[PDB]
């Protein structure tokens, strides 16, 4: 996990990213083909995303995409079996807004298929460290760009972050940018990588933030660290 | 009808790009909106039927 076989070269004001060179990335769609969210493969059954993104098991999960408006473009679309929301999800709050999607038939890894790295309960991603955000959502607060994008932003500290948000911010989540880049309306459920040992690891779920996609304002993810135990129990019992 | 259903359609502060329907009393129809997943005020329905069933004539 966390190492593509195609390096990437290193959303608002991001760059459009090397095909294939962020594996985990999916696109979630409704059964017209209608991107709705974007998550992470965890193996080659599971896809984590937002809890907030609503998916049922009408919708499917794209793997492999780069270009979405690409007919001829090789992708695999598959069938999601089973939706497991995390039942603490605050509808309220927004806090720990994470849900796991079980596919009917496992996703075939490959060159541009494969999985990102959960980190454990105890790790400490310092504020400041410089990780990536993907997704196809809006380049510009409007349709979706075609073509998957990235970008790279720092880790907020908490006090950082309160600092604009107050106590918005809750236990399962942390934030990142505010540094000219902000994730967007099309992002959410998608990933917040940050290096670990030198493998992409998974540390937050673009959730909410700016309701204009501020590249100044703090964006707010789900806290993988906070929620990976559950990840863990979710998938040991299915 | 519900003075709620002359709101104007409220994406809110999630990411997310979710295909609602919102009552537009201008018009005088339901129309598309996208929804960022969370905090979704009332004049917000999954279906245009169930829009005009709850603010058709607003």
């Amino acid at each position: 996990c966390g190492v593509p076989a195609i390096q990437p070269v290193l959303i608002v004001n991001g760059e459009e990213a090397v095909p294939g060179s962020w594996p985990w990335q999916v696109s979630l769609q409704d059964k017209t083909g209608f991107h709705f969210c974007g998550g992470s493969l965890i193996n080659e059954n599971w896809v984590v995303t937002a809890a907030h993104c609503g998916v049922t098991t009408s919708d499917v999960v794209v793997a492999g995409e780069f270009d979405q408006g690409s007919s001829s473009e090789k992708i695999q679309k598959l069938k999601i079996a089973k939706v497991f929301k995390n039942s603490k999800y605050n509808s309220l709050t927004i806090n720990n807004d994470i849900t796991l999607l079980k596919l009917s038939t496992a996703a075939s890894f490959s060159q541009t298929v494969s999985a990102v790295c959960l980190p454990s309960a105890s790790d400490d991603f310092a504020a400041g460290t410089t990780c990536v955000t993907t997704g196809w959502g809006l380049t510009r607060y409007a349709n979706t760009p075609d073509r998957l994008q990235q970008a790279s932003l720092p880790l907020l500290s908490n006090t950082n972050c309160k600092k604009y948000w107050g106590t918005k911010i809750k236990d399962a989540m942390i934030c990142a940018g505010a540094s000219g880049v902000s994730s967007c309306m099309g992002d959410s459920g998608g990933p917040l990588v940050c290096k670990k040992n030198g493998a992409w690891t998974l540390v937050g779920i673009v959730s909410w933030g700016s309701s204009t996609c501020s590249t100044s304002t703090p964006g707010v993810y789900a806290r993988v660290t906070a929620l990976v135990n559950w990840v863990q129990q979710t998938l040991a019992a299915n | 009808r519900p003075d709620f259903c002359l709101e104007p359609p409220y994406t809110g502060p999630c990411g997310a790009r979710i295909i609602r329907y919102f009552y537009n009393a201008k018009a005088g129809l339901c129309q598309t909106f996208v929804y960022g997943g969370c905090r979704a005020k009332r004049n917000n329905f999954k279906s245009a039927e169930d829009c005009l069933r709850t603010c058709g004539g607003a």
